[PDB]
């Protein structure tokens, strides 16, 4: 697992909160010799927000990582991990009492705003379980839809982090028909406040860690170019390379062209990526000689990141599939050979590859070995119908004859006892 | 008339990511306003990011709008502007039915 | 995107169209039936023990 | 477990499915490949050389379990996968006679259903 040509400069700028931990952690991890760079990016963000939590847990891979880079021929500043510990043990303290004596207020607003600053400096210091609480009982002290909203949304963030993402599409479903089904028309021509941006963000990526690759893409693609930059969660670099790949393989190519191609909401996320753009349209244009040349090398990369590691093999496995019948049921007869360097691979290879999905999928055609020919194999409707007319009446038959004994059995009260 | 100078620098310029935005915020301001010849300038090079993005339903009525402009005052683009009225019908791949 | 009903046979250079139609219907209309007196039948015999 | 099928005299059964597996190996292939190599049949069902292969083609056509032919001037296995058409007296027959086997099941159910009408009321 590595990958040289991978800007870690590009992978912090765009993200921040945990999120930019999260990240950069499954870097140093699978990805080696940029290990070297991966855990001071880390360290020094760690260093800012209050965080004890996560310095504790990043420095202490800084430490055997060096330690693994002098099998091949920096220092626990605990001066510092005193320093932010203390101030911030104090800081809950007085944001405690803050809370405590806005609920002596009784104000509705005020305490909301307590709330939200308790949550946050809860998540600053790495813990989650207490970070997630504080916004739960905002719920409670508010009165608009878009109070109900703009805690929701919280709800969510950290829902995301702590990887519970049944409760990310729990108050995801809460959050959408919230406000009469989104205000109605969406504050009138064109908001400013780009919100639903976000929502099919998070509705998305929570699918895409559950395997509805195409549920992920009904999201992703919905997703337009008002919100872009949202750190916390996922870029639009990203919303490009993740939609785009979700919907190629789960999608037919009539869909394709209209929910995908041709579709300006998206269009533009496509221009961001040339890369993930080219495969779309070769697929489309049916040049996959290049398609899968392109993607190939473009694994490398996608694996190191981090939210599109875990479905690298039944999305490229399943575009690859799907290729493999749109190159073939056109044609009534195909040559293997031609076919073979069309998928980057051999006349042997190709001959195996087909059989499975002769069995299994819907290839509804033979192999001619011999010549290293594919015909297609269409169905004798005749033969059918009359086929199984036979064989169903001679299960018929077959059970008439069982329970006419049945009926027998039990009329003669026929069974073996116990005592 | 501001919107006018700012979609003619960048159809010199060949900015569509801007030009796109333009278009779509100056249909907007097109509402309150009087009438000048500035009216089908914009609606030119609108349907021109509608050609580009593929949509032609979407320039082939531009097209018309802002050959109309020229026809009532000056005619420096109503020589050409015809060419993607026509244009727009024929790859509207229906229309066939222009002059 | 299924306009042109036919398909390729590449070796010989050619295009076979789309066109042999037949009596489709009975055939298919028949599979029906056979269906559903297969899973009728069963749920006769499910009936009597 | 060759104690546990030999104790209950059965083995060689057990051994028959050893044979009918090699023989359903060989059944899936008619429905991937059409023209195959006796070599490579050998080298897929797993019983090498292509003797072996040979063999089976030959025993599961002349039982009839499968639809094949051999060109053994190449050393090919053809395979048929055509069986019947429906279209002459043959089907004909076997249609009256499974048909009469069915009315003769109605013609069971019929009686068995005259035997319910004398007994006890309700």
């Amino acid at each position: 697992v590595e990958n040289p040509s991978l800007d870690l400069e590009q992978y912090a700028a765009s993200y921040s909160g945990l999120m930019r931990i999260e990240r950069l952690q499954f870097i140093a991890d699978h990805c080696p010799t940029l290990r070297v760079e991966a855990l001071k990016m880390a360290l020094s963000f760690v260093q800012r927000t209050f965080n004890v939590d996560m310095y504790e847990e990043i420095h202490r891979k800084l430490s055997e990582a060096t330690r693994e880079l002098q099998n091949a021929p920096p220092a626990l500043d605990t001066a510092w991990v005193e320093a932010t510990r203390k101030k911030a043990l104090l800081k809950l303290e007085k944001l405690d009492t803050d809370l405590k004596n806005y609920k002596g207020n009784s104000i509705k607003e005020s305490i909301r705003r307590g709330h939200d600053d308790l949550g946050d400096h809860y998540l600053d210091c790495g813990d989650l379980s207490n970070a997630l609480k504080c916004y739960s009982r905002a719920r409670d002290y508010c009165t608009s839809a878009k109070h109900v909203i703009n805690m929701c949304l919280n709800v969510i963030k950290v829902s995301v982090y702590l990887q519970n993402w049944s409760h990310v599409l729990s108050y995801v479903s809460k959050a959408e028909s919230t406000p009469e089904i989104a205000e109605q028309r969406g504050e009138r021509d064109s908001q400013t406040q780009a919100i639903l941006t976000k929502l099919k963000c998070a509705a998305g990526l929570a699918e895409l860690a559950a395997r509805k690759y195409k549920q992920a893409a009904k999201c992703l693609l919905l997703a337009s170019f008002d919100h872009c930059d949202f750190p916390e969660l996922l870029s639009p670099s990203n919303v490009a390379i993740y939609g785009g790949l979700c919907a190629l393989a789960t999608f037919d190519r009539q869909e394709l062209q209209r929910n995908v191609i041709s579709s300006s909401s998206f269009k533009l996320f496509l221009e961001l990526e040339p890369q993930v753009r080219d495969i779309i349209f070769k697929f489309y244009e049916s040049k996959y000689a290049s398609c899968l040349k392109m993607l190939d090398e473009m694994k490398d990369n996608l694996l190191l990141d981090m939210y599109l590691a875990p479905h690298v093999r039944t999305l490229y496995t399943q575009i690859r599939n799907r290729a493999l019948i749109q190159y073939f049921s056109p044609y009534v007869s195909a040559d293997m050979h031609r076919m073979a360097a069309a998928f980057n691979t051999t006349v042997a290879a190709l001959e195996d590859e087909l059989t499975q999905l002769i069995l299994e999928g819907l290839i509804s055609a033979r192999v001619d070995s011999h010549s290293k020919i594919l015909y297609a194999r269409d169905v004798d409707q005749r033969s059918t119908t009359f086929e199984k007319s036979l064989l169903m009446g001679k299960e018929f038959q077959r059970r008439a004859k069982a329970m006419m004994l049945r009926a027998a059995v039990l009329r003669n009260q026929i069974h073996v006892k116990s005592p | 008339e501001i919107y006018a100078l700012e979609i003619q620098m960048y159809t010199a310029q060949k900015n569509n990511k801007k030009l796109k935005a333009l278009y779509e915020q100056s249909l907007h301001i097109k509402s309150a306003i009087p009438h000048p010849l500035i009216m089908g300038v914009i609606r030119e090079c609108g349907g021109k990011m509608h050609l580009r993005e593929g949509e032609f339903e979407k320039a082939h009525t531009d097209f018309f709008e802002a050959f109309k402009n020229y026809d009532e005052s000056g005619s420096p683009r109503r020589t050409t502007c015809l060419k993607y009225l026509v244009l727009a019908n024929m790859l509207m791949k229906s229309g066939i039915n222009p002059f | 995107d299924n306009t042109i009903h036919g398909r390729i046979d590449q070796v010989n250079q050619l295009l076979e169209l789309d066109h042999q139609k037949r009596g489709g219907a009975r055939y298919t209309a028949l599979d029906k039936w056979t269906n559903q007196l297969n899973s009728l039948n069963q749920a006769v015999v499910s009936k009597l023990a | 477990h060759s104690e546990t099928f030999t104790r209950d005299n059965n083995m060689g059964l057990v051994k028959q499915c050893l044979s009918s597996l090699y023989k359903k190996n060989i059944q899936r292939l008619t429905k991937t490949f059409l023209t195959l190599s006796l070599q490579d049949m050998a080298s897929r069902v797993q019983l090498s050389g292509p003797q072996e292969a040979e063999k089976y083609v030959l025993h599961m056509i002349e039982d009839g379990e499968i639809f094949a032919s051999i060109n053994q001037k190449d050393g090919m296995v053809s395979f048929h996968d055509n069986p019947e058409k429906y279209n002459n007296p043959a089907m004909l027959h076997n249609i009256d006679q499974e048909m009469l086997k069915c009315i003769e099941l109605d013609e069971r159910l019929k009686a068995m259903d005259q035997e319910i009408t004398v007994n006890p009321q309700f």
